[PDB]
């Protein structure tokens, strides 16, 4: 379990709303939040609260850079035939779909440049390497959202599909739809299609919006295996049901080390329980004063999760 | 307020028969006649059961959901059979099958459209509505599968109002049927997935509580309906009623489940005594107490007394002390501090009605929920394991579109379901 | 000098009412004499139409009974929200115009029943409105906050919490009445079991008088309007004090009537006569403001005070030296010519901010999260203009305000 937080830089709209940065970022690992506060009598001070994860991203980072340090050590892991997870948690408008989608302020555009895309060059590049090749593996993807504990294929037009459990309890989405990849430029049409479908409200002015859980997942195949070789799930988490999730989303990261129910960590279970299973947890701050409290947040939930390892 | 029953199956409907013979009488409606009513309080919140158009016939707004024409044939063909309007038969002249796939993915699937149209047309009735009565039984078709998958559409629609659901889960001793564990195990399923309220009833626990606690020796069907009949009218329309401390629906709902689980009650009636003789009047009220929390007297199979409470509702309905009513109560807790789970420093609710059920002097309904009817999907999940691994009867299943992780699933989860509700009982 | 007041829904209508008859009777004004100074707002029309068809009929001008056809709703968002902003305007134009047509006031004296729809919601946004047209003035609110136990509407503290956190940034100084702790009083210090509405109402009817009535009205020791908050809130906060009431007596039971000074005022303390189930389980008073009326002698009030400030059961701040406003009018109470009130020749209407109400708050911000930790009638606001925002958000409004009535107090 490796968790890490990246703050996002103040946008043309905060900045011309003279929105104040609030974060800081003077170390590899340590993240400073300038919390402005009142006393009683209104005396204005700063409690400078620190925070130290993993890797702790300023707002100059590109997402090369954040995928290099996050998502890009897992890929291995699905080879070694482990099944890997990466997630992007934060509150709305924190840069979790710019991330993974690929850049934009609307969450919306290149999905080549996103954690998705980058994740999949790899995965081709190394099943070319001669330890690899022998394994005569083939690639599958597939992209879902979950939105009020229901399950939409977003590579088959929002169809709801079900979940069932067995007593075994493993669990399963019948009806999801896997296609195969053998190209980057393969990986980038499904994105792009998925992302078009991706769940919201009305046309907004502008951004995205995470009413849903994204997954979108990489799957090794060489005839099942361990029900296939690896898997690797890269999940684009809503805003911070959707509190039920977070909760139980952090119960099974944290049993991952060791070993109240929700769709999220059903779907994700089998990724939880094996040994041989890794993730990552990044956490998406927005460094304006008006989101201190949403921050605060966000870090005291990351703190519990690396707090397993 | 506002609610509107459901009739799924043959059972929850030959019930329905039953809840509506009775509920017409503690509202004076005859037949297709009107309010007769012997007060003029039995008709200032009717509405929470029917609909005005003529003047004279305010129609129950429930819905009779069956695949058996015969069946709904009968409750049409007989006495207030004529009451309901045609338009709320919502009757499959299919197969039947006692399969609960067979009515809830093959054959119901196809009738549900032509239901949820009417449930509509009654919900968008008027005024605003509160939620919905549901009756059947989890050992069969057109109860179990058809039924539950009603509300699975219900549920979709509107899950705002409330679900009160009626399952007469199947009785130990004796198995009414024979795959009862797989139409069982998957109703249940839906049900901790769906409605908010269950009240379990055991036609063997009435037996006993009918023929013992009524010296009745041939306690037909009829009669245990009737029984049952008589606890739904203490729970819901009573507390349409006015009272010194009444609840609704919610209140019951919001003060009797901890864990959205959904939680299943087991309901008790209170002046529970043979006919002539017995009547001992023995109703001062710590004699209504004495009644509905003993073993004996919860329709429920399971006892009590093997097993904490997590909640508690007396919701009487007869003119008494809000001193000698919220005592009783307390004694109750403390001579059974053993039972009745410590968390929750009052678990019980007590709510109170002021008119009474028509010809009785005082009585109030009990609704449980308590630990102990983990023993109970703890049977009914035995049976399936004990069959499923064998698969009995399950080509019935499959050959109508199932699948063999269908049944693993319900298990399972029911199956977990009395998991949890040990983790209170302790 | 005057103080308006908007008396806003159901309950504060019947308060109003009820206030409003305790008036004219102690000041000789008949059915129909002068001209109120206050309005009637309601989204149910039935009740405002009981200010038009029973008493008080005539003495009101159907200009300052606002109605709303529409449909009240036991809930804050559709109160406040949707339905109760289409009235607001036309409210305010009363508020407006009556606040013209008088000479240099004071204040608008605010009565409505923190836990309703169109009292908890509509409210919130006539005294938003208020804080900004006038914020210049006094806004002193008398609440009938919901009962600890004994509570009404199913959703009550949805409609309360929001009703204070809308509002705690516009009152001044926030009264507090609690319907059940005086039925305490109806069951204890007056003895029946027949306690009608029509009574809470003539007892709250009463301690009112008290506060505007005769205080607005010559004295040997007169108190404005404005005094109040200042003598009586610590702290920005729209501070909530407590009425309190001495001779509450029953005018046909026991009689020792004459309950000289020294004992009417002791009584003021003994937490069963204090219209409110905040029983000074710790809250250490900061500033009581004893409203007397009556015959008399500054002297025996400065000393029956005197004796109290040395009880040291009775604990006051630490950062308070001395936190006794003694206001003395001279015209003795009046009671109803026969309802169930003594009617004694001297009164005492204390009020209070105790560091108890850190209870009654947490109580009842105990009972929303609960109801809200499930959304329970949630999407009964949301489908009225309102989001997780305003919950979630006026939840973390009281949560420092359980924090704020714990600081300036408890501590040293």
């Amino acid at each position: 379990i490796t968790v890490c937080v990246r703050k996002r830089p103040i946008s043309r709209k905060e900045v011309n709303r003279k929105e104040i940065d609030v974060i800081s970022v003077p170390r590899k690992d340590m993240l400073i939040v300038h919390e402005p506060r009142s006393k009683v009598d209104l005396t204005k001070f700063l409690e400078n609260h620190k925070f130290r994860f993993d890797y702790a991203f300023n707002d100059t980072c590109d997402n090369a850079m954040v995928y290099k340090y996050t998502a890009k050590p897992l890929v291995k892991t699905i080879f070694e035939g482990g099944m890997a997870t990466c997630f992007a948690y934060g509150q709305t408008g924190s840069g979790k779909t710019h991330t993974m989608g690929g850049e934009f302020n609307g969450k919306v555009q290149d999905c080549k440049n996103g954690i998705y895309a980058m994740a999949a060059k790899d995965v081709f590049v190394t099943l070319n390497m001669p330890r690899y090749r022998a394994m005569n593996l083939v690639v599958s993807a597939s992209f879902f959202e979950i939105y009020s504990g229901k399950v939409f294929d977003l590579l088959s037009d929002k169809q709801k599909l079900r979940v069932l459990e067995d007593g075994k309890q493993q669990v399963q989405v019948v009806g999801l739809t896997e296609k195969v990849v053998d190209g980057v430029e393969e990986v980038l049409k499904l994105i792009q299609h998925g992302n078009a479908a991706r769940t919201s409200g009305q046309t907004s002015a502008n951004s995205n919006s995470s009413r849903s859980h994204a997954v979108f997942q990489i799957v090794l195949r060489p005839q099942g295996s361990t029900k296939i070789h690896g898997k690797f799930s890269f999940i684009d988490l809503a805003g911070n049901e959707i509190n039920k999730s977070l909760l139980a989303l952090k119960e099974c990261i944290r049993a991952l080390g060791k070993q109240r129910v929700s769709k999220l960590t059903q779907v994700l279970r089998d990724s939880f329980i094996g040994e041989k299973s890794k993730t990552c947890m990044i956490a998406m701050i927005s460094p304006g004063l008006s989101s201190c409290e949403h921050t605060l947040n966000t870090l005291r939930y990351a703190d519990r999760v690396k707090e397993l390892v | 307020r506002e609610i509107v029953h459901i009739q799924a199956g043959q059972c929850g409907n030959q019930i329905g028969a039953k809840f509506w013979e009775v509920i017409s009488d503690e509202h004076g409606i005859d037949p297709t006649g009107s309010y007769h009513g012997d007060s003029d309080l039995q008709l200032e919140r009717i509405n929470v059961y029917y609909n005005e158009a003529a003047g004279n016939k305010y129609v129950p707004r429930a819905i009779l959901v069956d695949l058996e024409p015969g069946t709904m044939d009968s409750v049409r063909s007989g006495p207030f059979g004529q009451i309901f309007r045609p338009d709320n038969f919502v009757f499959g002249q299919s197969g039947a099958g006692n399969n609960w796939a067979k009515g809830h993915y093959t054959e119901g699937a196809e009738l549900v459209d032509s239901v949820l149209d009417v449930v509509r047309k009654e919900s968008e009735s008027c005024d605003c509505l509160q939620g919905f009565q549901l009756t059947h039984s989890l050992g069969g078709g057109t109860g179990s599968g058809m039924g539950t998958l009603l509300i699975s559409k219900i549920r979709e629609e509107y899950p705002d109002r409330i679900m009160n659901t009626f399952s007469v889960v199947p009785s130990p001793k004796v198995s009414d049927t024979v795959v009862e564990p797989y139409n069982a195990t998957l109703s249940v399923h839906q049900l901790v997935e769906n409605t908010d309220e269950t009240y379990c009833i055991d036609n063997e626990a009435l037996y006993d509580i009918c023929f013992r606690t009524l010296k009745l020796t041939t306690p037909t069907y009829g009669d245990l309906n009737h029984l049952v009949s008589a606890t739904m009218s203490g729970v819901t329309t009573c507390l349409r009623f006015p009272g010194q401390l009444n609840a609704d629906l919610r209140k019951l709902a919001v003060n009797m489940v901890p864990f959205p689980r959904l939680h299943f009650f087991m309901p008790g009636f209170a002046p529970l005594t043979s006919r002539g003789s017995q009547q001992y009047r023995a109703l001062t009220v710590p004699e209504l107490t004495q009644q509905m929390f003993d073993a004996k007297n919860m329709m429920a199979a399971c006892d009590p007394r093997h097993g904490r409470y997590l909640t508690v509702a007396a919701v009487f309905r007869g003119r008494m002390s809000m001193k000698e009513v919220d005592e009783q109560m307390l004694n109750v807790q403390n001579k059974n501090s053993s039972y009745f789970v410590e968390w929750i420093p009052n678990n019980v609710k007590t709510a109170v009605c002021d008119i009474p059920p028509r010809g009785l002097k005082m009585s109030a309904t009990f609704i449980g929920n308590s630990t102990a009817i983990q023993e109970l999907f703890k049977r009914i999940s035995e049976q399936f394991t004990a069959m499923f691994r064998r698969k009995a009867f399950l080509h019935w299943y499959t050959g109508e579109g199932m699948d063999e992780m269908e049944f693993t699933e319900a298990e399972s989860n029911m199956n977990d379901l009395v998991s949890e509700y040990q983790q209170y009982q302790d | 000098r005057e103080c308006i007041s908007i008396h806003v829904g159901q309950a504060g209508v019947q308060i109003g009412n009820a206030c409003w008859e305790l008036y004219c009777l102690e000041h000789g004004i008949q059915p129909d004499g002068h001209v109120p100074r206050a309005v009637f707002v309601d989204l149910e029309p039935t009740v405002i139409d009981e200010v038009r068809t029973g008493t008080y009929r005539q003495l009101f001008h159907p200009e300052q009974l606002i109605t709303g056809k529409e449909d009240a709703a036991n809930n804050y968002a559709r109160g406040h929200y949707t339905i109760g902003k289409e009235i607001i305007d036309l409210v305010l134009d009363r508020i407006r115009k009556l606040a013209d047509q008088c000479t240099g006031l004071q204040g608008f004296s605010v009565f409505h029943s923190f836990g309703g729809g169109t009292g908890s919601g509509f409210t919130s946004l006539l005294m938003e409105r208020l804080s900004v047209d006038y914020g210049k003035k006094s806004k002193l609110e008398f609440s009938i906050y919901p009962a600890p136990q004994v509570s009404t509407a199913v959703v009550e503290p949805y409609n309360s919490i929001l009703t204070t956190h809308t509002t705690l940034e516009h009152s001044d100084c926030a009264f507090m009445v609690d319907n059940e702790a005086i039925y305490d009083i109806c069951r204890r210090n007056l003895d029946i079991e027949r306690p009608t509405y029509t009574n809470l109402n003539r007892l709250i009817g009463q301690i009112v008088s008290s506060i505007t009535a005769s205080l607005r009205f010559d004295g040997a020791l007169n108190v404005d309007l404005t005094e109040f908050q200042t003598n009586l809130v610590p702290y920005p906060r729209g501070h909530f004090p407590l009425a309190t009431y001495a001779p509450v007596i029953s005018a046909e039971k026991a009689y020792h009537e004459q309950l000289s000074v020294a004992e009417i005022t002791n009584a003021c303390f003994e937490p069963a006569n204090q219209m409110v189930k905040c029983d000074p389980r710790h809250g250490k008073y900061m500033a009581c403001c004893l409203l007397y009326r009556g015959d008399v002698v500054p002297k025996d009030v400065n000393a029956a005070i005197a004796t109290i400030k040395t009880k040291r059961t009775i604990q006051f701040v630490d950062w308070c030296p001395t936190g006794f406003k003694v206001g003395i009018n001279y015209e003795p109470p009046t009671v109803v010519p026969g309802g169930d009130l003594a009617k004694v020749q001297r009164a005492v209407c204390m009020l209070s901010n105790t560091t108890a109400i850190a209870e009654a708050w947490a109580r009842l911000d105990h009972k929303f999260d609960l109801m809200y930790a499930k959304r329970a009638f949630v999407h009964w606001y949301v489908g009225e203009g309102m989001e997780e925002g305003e919950f979630s958000e006026a939840r973390e409004d009281m949560a420092a305000l359980e924090k704020d009535y714990e600081e300036v107090g408890v501590d040293s």
